[PDB]
Formats: C-alpha cells, structure tokens, sequence
C-alpha cells in the first residue's frame, strides 16, 4: 500500500512516509545519462522493468503527467472465439508445461472437460518441480473450477436437461463421474493459498483473491457506489464527462478481462463473472441516454467538456454478445437508445459474427455439434446475431450471416418467429439485396417440403408465422415471383391439404398464371382464411357473404358463452378476433345491423360497437398501444371517443413511465 | 371486500408426446419465482393498408423448486431439427370461498439455458422458464372456480 | 451450510448429507408428546434452544411452509430514541462487563467519545477473566470504530465550516488526540479475528465480517437483487409472486438493523451503513409508486384481482429519519408520491416525534450542547419533522413539534425560509387548529422584537419570510386578528426603517385601528413607491388617482421612446414595468380605453391588452414560467391565444427538456 497504481497508470502514493522509489523510478526512464550512472549489471535489470511496466501500461508516469491514450488489446485466441485455431493448437505436439497450461484452457472453451480435467492434472503432477508455483497454483485453482463445471453440468443433465433436449445426453462417464468425486473430496478452495509454501505467499499476493469465490465484490461494491452518483444526478448531476467515472467503470473492466483471459483463468465462464459484465456495461449505456437527454446549456459547457456520444467498438460488441442474455439486451433496448450509440470498427465486427456463423454452418451442416460446447457457444450466438442490428454488414457477409440463422440454426433456440425477428432486425441498417432474397425464398420452400405430411404444424413463440418472411420479400421488391413456389403451386391436387393452406397464405410470391390455379383449390369457408386473405390482398371491401361469416361465428360465440359462464370457464382469445371486427365497424367497414346483438361479450368490441354506452371504467390504456396511424385519427373525430380517453391518456402520461403516451397525446389529439 | 389473499400456487407440467398429446405422465413444480410476463403488442389488420410493424403477443414464465422430473416417474451430439413435444400447464390457486381460477396454458415451450456458478450446485433453487406457443388456436384459459 | 437459512424464517436442506438434525428439531417441537421421551438434562436444553429460535424467528422447515407474516421488534434504547433513559442508565453504576459494553455503546450515541474510548478501554482490559471472549472481540472493533470517528472530526471542527458555529474549535484536547493516536498505530484491524484463538474462531465464526473495513460489501453485493426488481418494472408485465424480491430487500433490512443495535456495534453510525439503508428504502418505495399505477392487466386477473401494498409503519419511518438526508427525501417525492402509500402505527410516530422535540428542547434552551451530539442528531431531527407530513398528529402533540421548531430550534441550518416550508408541510394531513394560530402568534410579535435594530434583517436561503407565515394564519383563520401585533402597531415612531415596512409585511393581520395608523405611515411617492406596494403594500385597491399615474408613467416613457425610435435602438427600460400592467389589465383591475392606445412598449404588454393581433411569431417561449396560476387559469378563457400557447408548449414539450412546459399544459392546457 505504499502507492496507489490507478487504471490509467498515474501513481499517486500513501502510507510511504520513506523515501520515494516509485516516485523517482521514472526519473531513469526519463533522461538516459540518469540512467547511465546504473551499473553495467543492474542496467539489465532496468532492462527488464522497462519492459514489464510498458506491456502493463504502468508507463504513465505519476500525477505530475497528462492525458494518456489508454487503448486496450487483448492477444488470446479464446477471446476472440477463434475456434478453428484452438483446435489446431491443441493438436500440435506440446513443449512446455505453459504451453499445456494454455491447451487445457482452450479444451475447456471447446467443450472438451474430460481431456481438460486430465490436462490439468497432468500439470499438478509434474509442475511441482518448478522454481515458481504460479502454474502449480492457477492450475489448481482451474481444475477445481473444471470440477464444478462437470458436476453441475450433469446436475441439469439429469434435471432441467431432460425436457429442453428429448434425449438424455450424459456426456461424462459413469467411471469418469466417480474418479473426479473421489479426487476431488475434501480439497478446500479457501485453504489453497496457505497451503502454499512461505516464499510463495509473499511474491504472490496478488493471486490470493482466486480462491475465494467471491472475487469481483472489491470491483462490484465500486460498480454500485458508482450507480447511486448517477441516481444522484438528477438535478444537473455533474460528472458525465467520464474522466474520472466512465473510463473508470469501463479500464477495471478491461484490466479484469486482460488478466482472466491472458492468464488463461476458467473462472471466466461462470455466471459471478458473467454478471459483473452485465453490471459494468449496462451502467455504461444508462449513463448514455439517460444523461444524454439532460438540460442543455452554455453553463454546463463551461462547468466540464466532453460531451460527445457514447463510443461502441470490437471489444464492446463482444463483451455484450457473450456475457449477455437475450433479455438482459431486452432490458436495454426498451430503456436505453442504442440507435444513439454509434458503433466503431465495423469490419472487425464482420469477422466476429462471420466466425460465429461458420461455427453453425460447419458444425450443424455436419451430423452435429457437441452439446458441452452447444450449452456454452448458443447463448453467445444468439445474442450476437441480435444484436447485430447496430452494425453494418458486407453483402458476402450478410449473405452467410443469414443462411445461417435461416437454415442452421436448431429449431428448439430459434422458432419460426424468432428467426422473423432477427432477420427484420438485420435489415435496419443492411436493407436486403437481390443477393439475400434468395435466401429467403430458399426457406419458404423448405417450409412447403414439409408441410407434405399432413400432420405437421409451424410452432411460433409470438405468432409470426412463415407468411412474414412472405412480407418482408415483398416490401423491398414490390414485384417478385418465387419461380420456384410457383412449380409446386402448378403441381397441386386435392389430396395434399396443409399444402394448399400453407401456401394461400404466401400467395403474393406466386406469379399470376400460378395464383390461378390455386385460386380455383381454396375458397373462403372459415374466419381463419376470412383474415388470411386479408392480409394479402386478395378482399378489398367485404362482398356480403363475407359479411354473413362474422355475423355466423359470432353466433357460436354467443351460444357458448352462456353454458360457459355458467362454468365459469371463461375464455381467452389467441388473437385479435373479436377487436378486429369492432374496427370494420367503427371504420364502416360491415354495416350490419345484426351486429348491435353481441354488444357485451368483449370490452374492446363494446368500446367501438356501442361507442357511447360504455361507461370507460373498462378502458384498458394499453389498447392505444397497437393501433395505426389511421385509426387514431378517427378516435379524435368520433364526438364520444374524441375527449373520455383525454382524461385516460394524461393520467397514463402524469403516471407511467413510457414514451409512447406522450407521442400519443400530441400527434393524434393535441 | 371479499377475502383475497391469494400470492402462490402449484403449477402442473403436463405431458404430452412427440407427435401426440398423452397427458399420462407429469413432471410438475412448486412455487413459482413466476416472472409471468404477458408483453402483447397483437395487432389489428386493416382492410385496405397493410404494415410490417411490430405486431404480435408473447406470454413469458417461470418456476422455481422444480420437482417429479426423473424418467416420468449415449450419442451426446445435438442435432439442429427437433420434435420435442410441448408440456401442457395447470395452475392450481387456492384461498377462497370460491374454487381457484385453474389457469391453463396449452402449447408450451421450454426456454431455459444452463449457468455455472461459483460457489456451488448453480443456484440454492433452480429455475425453468416457460414460454407460450401458438399455431392455429387459444394460448390460455380461466376455469374460475365459482362454487366450492 | 449444511442447511440454507432463508430470511423468512425457514430452513432449506443444503449440504446435509447424514441425519437430518434439523428435521427432527422441528417435529420435537410441533409433537409435544415426542418433547416428552427425552432425558432430563437434554430437556433443559431444548428449552434453551426453543427460545432461541423464537427469538431468532427461525420457525420452520420449508416443507410444510407455514404462512407466516412475521413482524420485526428492535429491542434497543438507541434505536427509538430514548435518550434519557439512556443518560439515567450511564448513571447507574453498572454490575457487568457485559453492561459497561452497553453503556460505551450509549455514550457514543450521545456524544460522549471521550468516555466512549476509554469505557471501551476498561472493558478490553477487564475481560482476561472471562471464558467466550466475545467482549473482547467487540471491545476491539468498537474503539477502533470510536477511534475512527474521532479522526474525521478533527477535520470538520477544524475543516470546512470551521468558522463561528459555537465552540468552533475542537472538542478533544491535544493530550487526548495524541493520547490515541499512539495507542491506534499498527492495531491492523484485519488482524484481529486471526489473533483470537481457534475456538473463537469456531464457536464464533459469524463475526469474521466485523473485522473488516470493507464490511458490508456482501450486503452491497446482494442488494443488486434492485437490478431484479428495476427489470421486473422494466419488463412491465412482470407478475412476481410469493416472497418476490421486494420482501427480501425488507427482510434483509430488517435482519441487519437488529442485528447492529441489539449487539451494540458502533458501525451503525457510519456512512456505510446509511447508504445501505437509503439505497434499499428508496427501491422499495419506488416498487410501491409502480405497482399503485401498473396498468392494469388484461389477462392477468386470474391473479391480479388487487394488491395490498407497501404501507408505512414506525419502523420505517425512523429509518427514513434517520437515514437519510433533505436531499435524499426530495428525490423520493420528485420520483414517487408518498401521499399515496398509506402510514400505519400513527400513536408511536407520535412518541418519536415528540421525543425529537423533547431533545431539541433540553438542548437549546440550556447552554450545554455537546458539540459532537450536535452533529449527528440534527440531520435525524430535521429529517423527521420534514417527514411528518404524511402522519395525523394529536393538538397536544402537534403543539410540541411546532413549538420546537419556531422558537426552539438552532438558526445556523434551518432558517425562517425552511421553517416556513417545514410548517406549511404539516398541514397536510392536519387542518390548522386553533392552538398551532397561538404558537404562530407568539412567533410573530418575537419576530417583529427583533427588528428594531436598524442592522438586523431576515436572511432567507429560499428567499420567504416571514410575510408568508401571516399568510398562513389568514389562509385557515380567515377572521383573526393577533390582539398584540395590534399592541406593537399603536406604539410606533415615524424615525423607524426596518419595523415600519415589516409591519406592512404583515398588515392584513392587523386590527382596523392598526390598519389606519399604519396607513398613515403609509404615503406613496411615485411608481416606484407603487409598484412594491403589490410587493409590500397591498393595499388591493386602484383608485383612479392611481390609474392616471400609470397613463402618465406610459405617456413619459412613450417621450423616451420617441429617442429611442430615432437612435435605431428602441430597447426597453431597465425598471420594465410595462409587462406587468398588461396583466393588471387582463385581470380587469383597470379598466382604461387608453391601455390599448399604448403600443410601442414591451410585447407582454400588448400580448394582454390586444391578445388578437399579437405577433405569436414574435411571442418569447420563456414567458410562460413566471405566470402564476390565477393567469394560467385565466388564459383558457381566451380562446384567442388558447390555440397558440398549445402551438409554443408543443413545440417545447417534446424540444426541452423543462418538465414545467409539461405541466402547463396537462395540468391546464389541454
């Protein structure tokens, strides 16, 4: 504790009531004749600190020195995810025991926790030898760790890996199971470091906090007591310069990653670390919409500069891609505004998510992956790809980013309306060529190649269904012909069923002598296709038998309603049947008088059929939500409608904590 | 008012096969941690235009103190299709003169991914998270109680 | 940890591999029958152990899961405030070491560290004969803690506001300071569960976190279970059930503090573990403020048919009191409103309250504050009487905090402009009696006895005098008239300056006799004798003779404007009083057909005599924050500036980011 090293370098001291080492070191960097009065034998030794506080970036000088460029680069294999070149690693012949101290961190990120158990072991046993234990010491400390792994790995296995997988999938043998129970008993992780030899504890001190299980509170505590300085700057908090606060929260972040994976440490695939870089990082972002919107002046100009935006580069995007889940990125997007942080160094991340897609081609194209390394790659990948709406992509390599998300991807992570949802998202800033269209249209035909078997039914998350990839094509090539789904669209007969409903609802694709030939297998018969061929244009004003469907379904939806109320069973709708209709009311859509006669099943028809009769205390505010920019016009113009959702829409604005209201309040109804 | 004090429950994973729906088995858990999230943006199509936007509903869950889930009482390599069947739920409430809501959900998911921890056996109670499906029909169902 | 201990009072199987010890436990003590077969000395320890885990509030296994809504008891003299029953407890010449181990920690509480440290001191070295050694243990943490705290006041008597507050020197002598210092040098205080020996450290193994400075960063730690709760708000349709993570942030709020006090640890007082508190409180009433305005559900109220709530009780009203700062209670009623959250247990907030003017009164009617005292109670006392807005109080009790606060209450931190806010504050719930216009009355007249001396004036850090506490008295007695204040009018001297122009800050309080004769002192001179009479004055009347001053102040200065018209600079006058006449205009106090006639001046002037024929492009957006809410009121009216005004808001509301425009417009506007 004699000076404090902080993480830009600058060295400020305390308790060193002697004399100023540290303090003058520096001085022999600085004037070479200073130097020059070393002898010829410790001069090699300046030759060798020189070195040491360079490549650690302790080359800033003291407190008397100015601003430093602090860049960060982090030369290992496994955090760039290079898996390819890991394996090609492992494969060569080994030299040195620091060589198999850097092999059995890449078998572990590669999945291979039985060779990477033994690769340790093999260490331990032949690295006692050695005149520094540090390798001793870290593989220990790593071996445990790779116990933990495999033993609450074949814990979900056995439990929660069940009913994800449809198999059993223990990868681990029985005899394997029980030698690392019986090895590893009475081992204490805590008592590791005493164990040591004395000379040991005192060169390595800082290698203490390793075996403690709770190693990051030291930075965690900081993370928090740096939290509530940003709670506290709501009255023109100062501070958002980031010089002492950002770059402090963001170079601890970097220094923690720089030692784990450079020193090859395996705690840094466990969920303690996972978070502390949920923590750091989603503080970064609050500090970055959330103190971007603050009071702007000319006094705060003059109080502290740099106020420019938030700066995203290669490293960031991993940091957010690996130690995030999809809804920690969830969170984000629907607080913070990442469309507001630019990202940097664009063509590094198209060699990120470029790897991470050749790791799906060639990993699934082939008979399979490993469901070790599946556990911990697939949370990766995905958010990857999600979040790879932020950055701008070549069209080769949008081109394999997409096929691999479309076709390789497994079906139990991604369902056909999460694929739609990271496909649109991927558009935004890379709005689709001719080039991956066909990709597309690639997949819309291997959907019809399996709806051949009549019992087969597309499963979706959020109901957007394979029509939506049919949508997206169609708006960015307004005329478009799959020709293809157009040589099976002239191969149907009656027999296939599920064939001709799948693709009616894709029939925009199709080209125009094709239409016809199903237009002649498939007519309106059902509400389903009632809407179905709604949204693809084929109704454009309601001929009156379309109009005798509706007044037919509702009639079902009275009769029960009765014998199920009197049970109690009362229903819920998988979709906006009913709304929909009280809309081709209110809009004029049906003039049916029969329709006055269902006034009182459903609070969202009774708001639009009987638009006065109402009484509004069943006016859920989230309906404003989700409807267009036409309907809400005619919300303002209906003489009822126009001023009883004022006094609900200002209370949802006076009280909530969501933007839309406000847009809501002023564009439709001033 | 009438006496409602109802916070937890005992939610029932049903069983149901690869291409068929047996229900014969069961794997079902206690409480619920039960971040239920129901984040519906369901849209209304319109008759003339036609919009792309965000438009659709989601219904999230989760559980906690799993139990039963041991062979419903080796070729390690994943594949990416899979004809993993999907667990019907029940949601069995209590504290009331009437009987519980019995809140069903029909087609349900499994969304949960693995997380290794530290200080020991990856959380002191496990957790799955449950998401909701739908093809052709209804994603949940209110059976309140009325009588009993 | 063989067994996980939960906060609500059950228990969890966690390592146990043998025989269930704890299972048994609980069946010996819900049969009474299997009590019975034990031996009779294994008996009277059953009972040593039912009372502990009844007082420790471990009730159960988790299996059987009672329904438990356990309460909290803190059972400390120092918690609730008893100050002198702890001073008649000092006196009281103590037995045992493990109550002189009480009384250090009561005079630290008040003050008193000097005979903190050297009670601290007697009992480290009259603890060799004892066997368990805890009183050891918490001797050495507590006077290094009472060391610490002597440490930093050395550099706030002597530091910051060191200059003229009362004994603005130290309160520790030179051969005090020097006397600990010598003593405290190399006492490591990691050192210190290391040195006790290992039965300490086995049989007391739970106090290894007091040894620590960095302690409580396994509680900092854990409370980013606010992240769990900031993502639940966040997702907005998360319905967390049973013991969500809100109840555990209580419960573990609630298990430190009585932890803390009933141990007499001296840490309490730190800043560590007050931001510990505020941090946790402010979270959960922030899940009070969402939850009382979710929006609704639609689907679900199969089980949201209504919450109870996050309700207010003793306990947490001293916690908020004690615990937090002005500052910190502000950003709460920004965020939330505590106005809603409903305040139990309103006979024991009473006796806290009470006792809080019990201590400011025996402190600061007698000369014989304890400058350390001081310190520290005064940020409890004005936290709690600036939190007792949202508790009805007893007249009895009401009159002994408003008593306190006016005359009783030291002037160097709350002046008469935060006594003016920290009285209109407890009128909320409580309706002005008749006993609280009697302790006003006697603070007016001791007000007006101290301004006859020509150098005193009222400072105000707010800028309110004592002009509005007059206010206040006719703003609930509408018919009052203090009968001395009347008194001082009829014994007044024309040669007076402050006392004159006080009283006519207080004239519609006085007697028809002493409005007359205060009116005769009363001789306006010009327009600048006028303009301050709204000010001053308040005569609220405009006599003609007045108005023809006011044509004949814009017929002078329209002489001016012909110079100013011809120099090419037609700027405004400095004394701008022309913006002020067109309001009197527009609230029909005066009712000339030449205020129209007088164009040419500034353009809030013609904005109310010609509100048609404005140049809204013209109009200054700025002008909307000074306009009180009788103008704002007034403005709906005219429909001829309704629809522009709505046009300046809406082009800020979404432009700004001044959250006034807002509520211009959805309080009035809309």
């Amino acid at each position: 504790y004699d000076y404090h090293f902080e993480v830009n370098g600058t060295v400020v001291r305390h308790k060193n009531k002697g004399f100023g080492y540290m303090e003058r070191f520096f001085e022999l960097k600085e004037s070479c004749d200073e130097r020059s009065k070393l002898s010829k034998k410790q001069y090699e030794r300046f030759n060798a600190l020189f070195n040491f506080f360079e490549k650690n970036g302790v080359i800033c000088m003291a407190k008397d020195a100015g601003t430093l460029n602090t860049s960060i680069e982090i030369n290992s294999l496994a955090y760039h995810g290079k898996y390819d070149v890991m394996k090609k690693f492992i494969e060569e012949q080994s030299v040195s025991i620091e060589d198999d101290y850097k092999k059995a961190f890449f078998l572990a990120c590669l999945g291979r926790w039985e060779e990477s158990y033994d690769l340790y072991s093999n260490i331990i046993l032949n690295s006692i030898d050695e005149s520094n234990g540090c390798v001793y010491y870290l593989s220990q400390i790593n071996r445990y760790r790779i116990y933990q792994s495999i033993t609450q790995a074949v814990t979900q296995f056995n439990g929660l890996g069940l009913l994800t997988f449809g198999r059993h999938y223990k990868p681990f043998t029985d005899e394997f199971l029980a030698r690392i129970e019986r090895e590893m008993t009475n081992f204490n992780i805590d008592d590791l470091f005493n164990g040591m030899p004395f000379e040991f504890q005192k060169k390595y001190k800082i290698l203490e906090f390793l075996s403690d299980n709770q190693f990051l509170y030291d930075d965690t505590v900081k993370l928090f007591e740096l939290t509530n300085k940003v709670r506290s700057e709501m009255s023109e908090g100062s501070y958002s310069f980031g010089m002492s606060s950002d770059i402090v929260v963001l170079l601890r972040l970097y220094d923690n990653l720089r030692f784990l994976y450079e020193n090859c440490l395996w705690s840094v695939s466990f969920h303690e670390f996972h978070q502390y870089i949920r923590n750091s990082m989603s503080l970064l972002i609050e500090k970055a919409e959330y103190e971007r919107t603050r009071d702007i002046d000319e006094l705060g100009f003059s109080f502290f500069g740099k106020k420019s935006g938030f700066f995203m580069e290669y490293y960031d995007f991993v940091n957010i891609s690996r130690h995030f889940k999809i809804d920690d990125i969830k969170n984000l997007e629907r607080s913070c505004s990442i469309d507001k942080i630019r990202f940097g160094e664009q063509e590094k991340i198209e060699e990120y998510l470029v790897g991470i897609a050749e790791e799906i081609t060639k990993q699934f194209s082939a008979n399979g992956m490993n469901v070790v390394f599946y556990t911990q790659f697939i949370s990766e990948a995905k958010a990857a790809l999600y979040f790879a709406k932020y950055v701008k992509l070549s069209e080769e390599g949008l081109g394999k980013i997409v096929k691999a998300l479309l076709f390789y991807f497994p079906e139990r992570d991604l369902d056909i309306g999460k694929r739609y949802v990271w496909l649109e998202r991927l558009t935004k800033c890379n709005e689709l060529p001719k080039s991956i269209i066909s990709i597309i249209d690639d997949f819309l035909v291997l959907q019809a190649e399996k709806h051949i078997d009549q019992n087969y039914s597309e499963v979706s998350s959020n109901g957007l269904y394979s029509r939506d990839y049919g949508a997206l094509i169609k708006h960015f090539e307004k005329n478009f012909i799959s020709k293809r789904l157009s040589e099976i669209t002239l191969c149907l007969t009656q027999d296939k069923q599920k064939q001709i409903d799948f693709l009616f609802k894709l029939l925009p694709l199709l080209s125009t002598n094709a239409k016809s030939h199903l237009l002649s297998f498939k007519s309106v018969e059902n509400i389903n296709d009632l809407m179905n061929g709604i949204r693809i244009g084929l109704i454009d004003e309601f001929t009156p038998e379309h109009e005798e469907l509706i007044i037919e379904y509702l009639e079902t939806r009275k009769v029960n309603y009765i014998v199920e109320k009197e049970k109690g069973i009362q229903t819920f709708s998988s979709n906006d049947y009913m709304s929909t209709f009280g809309i081709w009311y209110f809009l004029e859509e049906i003039n049916n008088s029969k329709m006055e006669e269902f006034i009182g099943m459903d609070d969202q028809y009774d708001f639009f059929v009987d638009p006065e009769n109402f009484d509004y205390k069943k006016f859920i505010p989230s309906w404003l939500k989700n409807y267009n920019d036409k309907l809400l016009g005619k919300i303002a113009g209906n003489k009822h409608m126009k001023h009883h959702v004022i006094e609900v829409l200002k209370e949802r604005v006076k009280n909530s904590n969501d933007k839309r209201y406000l847009e809501i309040l002023m564009n439709y109804f001033i | 008012m009438k006496t409602v004090i109802q916070d937890t429950a005992d939610v029932y994973f049903k069983r149901k096969s690869d291409g068929k729906l047996v229900f014969t088995a069961e794997a079902q858990t206690a409480s619920f941690s039960q971040a239920i999230s129901e984040e519906k943006l369901r849209g209304g199509i319109g008759n003339k235009p036609l919009y792309i936007l965000k438009s659709e509903k989601e219904i999230n869950l989760t559980v906690k103190n799993a139990f039963f889930d041991l062979e419903w009482l080796s070729d390690i390599y994943i594949q990416f299709p899979n004809v993993s069947p999907s667990g019907e739920f029940e949601m069995s409430l209590e504290n009331g003169n009437a009987l519980a809501p019995e809140i069903k959900f029909e087609a349900l998911a499994d969304t949960d991914t693995d997380e290794m921890a530290v200080v020991i056996e990856a959380s002191r109670d496990e957790n799955t998270a449950a998401p909701v499906e739908d093809t052709t029909g209804s994603t949940q169902s209110s059976d309140l109680g009325g009588t009993t």
